[PDB]
C-alpha cells in the first residue's frame, strides 16, 4: 500500500559503512563473551552492518541473541535494529525478521514506526496477510500507534483479516479488539470510531465470558471493568458529534450480536459494586435505544469497514508517507553523527592504550 | 599478643570468594510455581502470597517487553490498586536488567514515586521489583490514571496529654506560680503517620547471601 | 467502618474471614 | 560487652519464687538475658494482690522519661502498665480485649436468657 519512495532502500544503502568480515567480528565477540566481558554496541553495529548473505543472517541472529543476554544489552542502537530489518528484507529473510520481532524479549528488536511499516508493507505486497496480522499484533503489544501511517496500515490489515473470519478464539478476540481499539482512538473520523466500537465489543465479550484478567493481563489494556459500557459511550459520543462522523452498520451489528449472545479464581471486584453480568440487560436496552437514536439522526454508515478504510488510506497515506520519509531522513543523519562519535571514541581509547603501552 | 594471621587470611579469602561468586537475581528470585518454593534455598513462600505468585507479573517481566526497557513509563502494583483509591505508581528513570536471565525478567529499577497522588522530589531505587505484583499503565490510559485532585488534608494539630502526665504538668505549673488555665496539649502536626505499605529505601536493604 | 472499607478487606482476605463484629455492648454485660 | 547492634529497652525482669512472681522494671540491652545484666532499675510490679487487695506498681517516672528520651524501647507489658497508670494512652489491645470480653459476656448472658 506504500509508495516506492517510502520503501526505497537506496538512501540506507548509501550509508557510510566501514567494511569488516563477519567472521572476524564474530570471533572477537566470542572471545569477549568467553572472558565474561561486555561487548560494545559498536561491535554489534558493525556485525549487523556487514551481513552479505542469507547464512550471515542466521549467524547474526545468534549474535543478536548473545548480545541481548550481555551486560550492555540496553545499548543496542536504533540504527542497528533498522539495519537488521533492512538486511532481512534484502536477503529474502522476512521470516527471520518476524521471528526476532515476535521474540523481541530474546533479541531486543524494538523497531520504530518506519521499520514496522516497512515489514508490514512487504508482507502486504506479497499478500501474506497472516504475517502482516502478526506484525500488527506486535505493533499493538509494543504500543507503537503514535504515527498515522502505522494506524492506517494496521486498520487496513485488521479489517481485511476480519472480513473473512468466522471462528474466534478468545485470545484471537482479545488481540483483535486491542489492535483495533488502540489505532481507533487516535483517528477522529468515522473509521476510528467504528474501530473503537468494534474493539470494545470484542473486549467486552472476552471480559464477560472469560473474566477481566483475560483482557488486561499482558496486554496494553486497563484493568477497569465496563468495556461494553465504553462501547455504549462511543455510540453516545457519536450521537452528539458533528455531521461528518458516523458509525458503520457492521460495527453496530457486531456489538448487537455480542450483546445477544451474552444475554442468552480470586474475585477482583468489591462486593458492593455491581457486576457486569447483572448489567447486561440494561446494556441491551441502552444499545437498542441508542441504535434507534443513531438511525433517526442519520449517523449510521452503510459502507463496509474494509471499503471505508481503503478510501481513508487512499486519501491520507500519501501525506503521512511524506512526513514519515522526512523524519526518516532526519533519523539517518542523526544516526550517522552518533556512529562517527562512537568510532572516534574507540579510536581515541585504542591510541591512548598504545601510548601507555609504549612506556 | 601472638598474631592471628590465618583468621585475617580466611576473612579476606571469604570476602573475595563472596564478591566473585555472587548469586544473581535470576538465581535468588526464581520460583517453582508448582510447589511455590525458591529453588535457590528451598524455602517456601508465605501462604498469603501464593495466589499472586500464580497470577501477577514481576516488574521486569513487563519491562523486558518494552523499548529501552520501558524508561519513562508508569508502573503500578496490584496491592496498591486494591488498597488505595488514589493513584500510586513509579515513573521509571533507570533500569539495570539481569542479563543472565533467560527472558531478561530479573533486574533492578529506579524511578520517581507518586504515592496516593503525592509525587516525590527525587528518583530512588524501587523495592519489591522481584515481587509478582506489578502492572504496566497503558499510554492511552495514563492521563486518566494519573489524574488526581488533592483533597483537603486537615488532620488534628494537637491532642490531649495522657491523664497522669497532664496532671503532673498542671501541678508543676501551679508549683512554679503560673495560674493560666489553658489545657496542656501534645502537638502532632509534625508527626506524619506514614502508611505501612509506603515504599521503603531499597538502597538500605540487604541481599540474600550465596549458598 | 464504612461499608467500602469492609468490602475492601473482604476482598483482601477472601476465604479467610470471620463473622463480622458489630458495635460492642456499651457497658460490661452483667 | 559488645553486642551486634541491639538497643536499650524498658522491660519486666522476673524474680520471686515458684508460683510467686514479682517483676522489676529495668532498662537493659534487648540482647541481654531476661533476669541478667541491666543498665538501671526503673521500678517494680507485684502482680499478686496484697492484704489490701492491691497490685503495687512503682515507676521511676523521671528515669523512665530520661531513658525514653535517650532512645529506649518499651515492651508491650510495660506499655500496658504505663497506659493503666495514665502515663501513656491506653494501648489499643487493652481496648480491643475489653471489647472482646464484653462481647463474650454478652453471648453468655444471651445463652442464659435463651435457656
Amino acid at each position: 500500500l506504500l509508495s516506492s519512495a517510502y520503501v526505497d532502500s537506496h538512501k540506507w544503502e548509501a550509508r557510510e559503512k566501514e567494511h569488516y568480515c563477519l567472521a572476524d567480528l564474530a570471533s572477537l565477540m566470542d572471545k569477549t563473551f568467553e572472558r565474561k566481558l561486555p561487548v560494545s554496541s559498536l561491535t554489534i553495529s558493525r556485525l549487523i552492518d556487514n551481513i552479505s548473505s542469507r547464512e550471515e543472517i542466521d549467524h547474526a541472529e545468534y549474535y543478536l541473541y548473545k548480545f541481548r543476554h550481555s551486560p550492555n544489552c540496553w545499548y543496542l542502537r536504533n540504527w542497528t535494529i533498522h539495519t537488521w530489518i533492512r538486511q532481512c528484507l534484502k536477503y529474502d529473510a522476512q521470516d527471520k525478521a518476524l521471528y526476532t520481532l515476535v521474540n523481541k524479549v530474546q533479541y531486543g528488536i524494538f523497531p520504530d514506526n518506519f521499520t514496522f511499516n516497512l515489514l508490514m508493507d512487504s508482507f502486504i505486497k506479497k499478500e501474506n496477510y497472516k504475517d502482516a496480522l502478526s506484525v500488527v499484533f506486535e505493533v499493538m503489544m509494543q504500543e507503537a500507534f503514535e504515527v498515522p501511517s502505522t494506524q492506517l496500515l494496521s486498520l487496513y490489515v485488521l479489517f481485511h483479516c476480519l472480513a473473512k473470519k468466522t471462528d474466534f478464539s478468545w485470545e484471537e478476540e482479545r488481540n483483535f479488539g486491542a489492535s483495533l481499539l488502540l489505532p481507533g482512538l487516535k483517528q477522529k473520523n468515522s473509521v476510528g470510531f467504528s474501530s473503537q466500537l468494534y474493539g470494545y465489543a470484542l473486549l467486552g465479550k472476552v471480559e464477560l465470558q472469560q473474566g477481566l484478567r483475560a483482557v488486561y493481563h499482558n496486554m496494553p489494556l486497563i484493568w477497569k471493568p465496563g468495556y461494553l459500557d465504553r462501547a455504549l459511550q462511543v455510540m453516545e459520543k457519536v450521537a452528539a458529534s458533528p455531521e461528518d462522523i458516523k458509525l458503520c452498520r457492521e460495527a453496530l451489528d457486531v456489538l448487537g450480536a455480542v450483546l445477544k449472545a451474552l444475554t442468552s479464581k480470586l474475585v477482583e471486584q468489591l462486593d458492593i459494586e455491581e457486576t457486569e453480568q447483572s448489567k447486561l440487560p440494561q446494556y441491551l436496552e441502552r444499545f437498542k435505544a441508542l441504535h434507534s437514536k443513531l438511525q433517526a439522526l442519520g449517523k449510521i454508515e452503510s459502507e463496509g469497514l474494509l471499503s471505508l478504510t481503503t478510501q481513508l488510506v487512499k486519501e491520507k497515506l500519501s501525506t503521512c508517507e511524506a512526513e514519515d520519509i522526512a523524519t526518516y531522513e532526519q533519523n539517518l543523519q542523526q544516526w550517522h553523527l552518533d556512529l562517527v562519535q562512537l568510532i572516534q571514541r574507540e579510536q581515541q581509547q585504542r591510541e591512548q592504550a598504545k601510548q601507555e603501552y609504549q612506556a | 599478643v601472638r598474631p592471628r594471621l590465618i583468621a585475617e587470611l580466611a576473612r579476606r579469602v571469604r570476602a573475595l570468594r563472596e564478591q566473585l561468586n555472587r548469586p544473581r537475581d535470576s538465581q535468588l528470585y526464581a520460583v517453582d510455581y508448582e510447589t511455590l518454593t525458591r529453588p535457590f534455598s528451598g524455602r517456601r513462600l508465605p501462604v498469603r502470597a501464593w495466589a499472586d505468585v500464580r497470577r501477577e507479573s514481576r516488574l521486569l517481566q513487563l519491562l523486558g517487553r518494552l523499548p529501552l526497557f520501558g524508561l519513562g513509563r508508569l508502573v503500578t502494583r496490584k496491592s496498591w490498586l486494591w488498597q488505595h483509591d488514589e493513584p500510586c505508581y513509579w515513573r521509571l528513570t533507570r533500569v539495570r536488567p539481569d542479563y543472565t536471565a533467560q527472558n531478561l525478567d530479573h533486574g533492578k529499577a529506579w524511578g520517581i514515586l507518586t504515592f496516593k497522588g503525592k509525587t516525590e522530589s527525587e528518583a530512588r531505587e524501587i523495592e519489591h521489583v522481584m515481587y509478582h505484583d506489578w502492572r504496566l499503565v497503558p499510554k492511552h490510559e495514563e492521563e486518566a490514571f494519573t489524574a488526581f485532585t488533592p483533597a483537603p488534608e486537615d488532620s488534628l494539630a494537637s491532642v490531649p496529654y495522657p491523664p497522669l502526665l497532664r496532671a503532673m504538668i498542671i501541678a508543676e505549673r501551679q508549683k512554679n506560680g503560673d495560674t493560666s488555665t489553658e489545657e496542656p496539649m501534645l502537638n502532632v502536626q509534625r508527626i506524619r503517620m506514614e502508611p505501612w505499605d509506603y515504599p521503603a529505601k531499597q538502597e538500605d536493604k540487604g541481599r540474600a547471601k550465596g549458598t | 467502618p464504612p461499608e467500602r472499607e469492609l468490602s475492601r478487606l473482604r476482598r483482601l482476605y477472601q476465604g479467610h474471614l470471620q463473622e463480622e463484629s458489630g458495635p460492642p455492648p456499651e457497658s460490661m454485660p452483667k | 560487652k559488645a553486642y551486634r547492634g541491639g538497643h536499650l529497652t524498658i522491660r519486666l525482669a522476673l524474680g520471686g519464687c515458684t508460683n510467686r512472681p514479682f517483676y522489676r522494671i529495668v532498662a537493659a540491652h534487648n540482647k541481654c538475658p531476661r533476669d541478667g545484666r541491666f543498665v538501671e532499675q526503673l521500678g517494680s510490679y507485684d502482680p499478686l494482690p496484697n492484704s489490701h487487695g492491691e497490685k503495687l506498681v512503682a515507676l521511676n517516672l523521671d528515669r523512665i522519661r530520661h531513658w525514653i528520651g535517650c532512645g529506649a524501647h518499651l515492651s508491650k507489658p510495660m506499655e500496658k502498665l504505663l497506659g493503666l497508670a495514665g502515663f501513656f494512652p491506653l494501648h489499643p489491645m487493652m481496648i480491643t480485649n475489653a471489647e472482646r470480653l464484653r462481647r463474650k459476656r454478652a453471648r453468655e448472658v444471651l445463652l442464659a436468657s435463651q435457656k
